């Protein structure tokens, strides 16, 4: 029983092993994607960003446009 | 893992935050010369 007991410990410790690799593992792919993820939102929100800059632009020049032909 | 790539994943996220935030200011600091200029150009309808 004391063997058995032992035993059932290195059972837990090996699905411990195990479920400790795959956590590791999941936890750096999980961070890879939420840089990825990051990346590719930043980038959008500056392309974003311009086009809003271009708007602008856009609504000055014809602001100007209208003073002008007025 | 932890000390290394996690740690090192996160200063990188921390540096493209900054780097976003830069940029976002400098376009809204651009946004503001631009309404400034805008408002100056009221002043030179006249």
């Amino acid at each position: 029983i004391e063997i058995e007991k032992m035993e059932k410990k290195i059972n837990d410790s090996n699905l411990l092993m195990k479920t400790k690799i795959s956590d590791a593992e999941e936890l750096v792919t999980s961070t890879e994607l939420k840089l990825e993820e990051l990346k590719v939102d930043l980038n959008r929100k500056r392309y974003k960003l311009h086009q809003q800059v271009i708007h602008v632009i856009d609504i000055t020049s014809k602001f100007k446009i209208n003073i002008q032909s007025s | 893992l932890i000390s290394g790539k996690i740690n090192k994943l996160n200063d990188e996220i921390k540096q493209l935050q900054k780097d976003f935030e830069v940029e976002v200011k400098e376009i809204e600091i651009e946004y503001s010369l631009l309404s400034g200029h805008i408002n100056k150009y009221m002043n030179e309808m006249l």
